[PDB]
């Protein structure tokens, strides 16, 4: 079915740009990481990781 | 991650959620129970009339 | 003339088959905030009144 707008048309019936985000939160190697850097590695002692 | 984008009216913004129905999740685009991600929606009644 | 509201206006619906999705195209609202029920199960209900 056609779907027509018209500037005329109050909200709700006026068009509506739908961008959704789907993520992958599972246990596999990661690829998209958000900007924070990375230090050393120490190890036989205790911190935080 | 995975990015879907289209255009809606805007009543049915609301059917774009886990366990909805209508004529927009149910013969058009549906989203699972268990969704873990985000949605983003906004007017466009400048540009696509 | 929609009614002023400290006389509001009550009408009583009867032996009908009603159906909760053609009236999304007689109002421009957005949503049907609801209480009791939620407003996507409302086509397979039967109430009295």
């Amino acid at each position: 079915q056609s779907y027509g707008f018209r500037p005329t048309y109050g909200v709700g019936h006026q068009p509506y740009r739908v961008v959704v985000l789907s993520f992958e939160l599972l246990h596999a190697p990661a690829t998209v990481c958000g900007p924070k850097k990375s230090t050393n590695l120490v190890k036989n002692k205790c911190v935080n990781f | 991650v995975y990015a879907d984008s289209f255009v809606i009216r805007g009543n049915e913004v609301s059917q774009i959620a886990p366990g909805q129905t209508g004529n927009i999740a149910d013969y058009n685009y549906k989203l699972p129970d268990d969704f873990t991600g985000c949605v983003i929606a906004w007017n466009s009644n400048k540009l696509d009339s | 003339r929609f009614a002023s509201v400290y006389a509001w206006n009550r009408k009583r619906i009867s032996n009908c088959v009603a159906d909760y999705s053609v009236l999304y195209n007689f109002a421009p609202f957005f949503a049907f905030k609801c209480y009791g029920v939620s407003p996507t199960k409302l086509n397979d209900l039967c109430f009295t009144n």
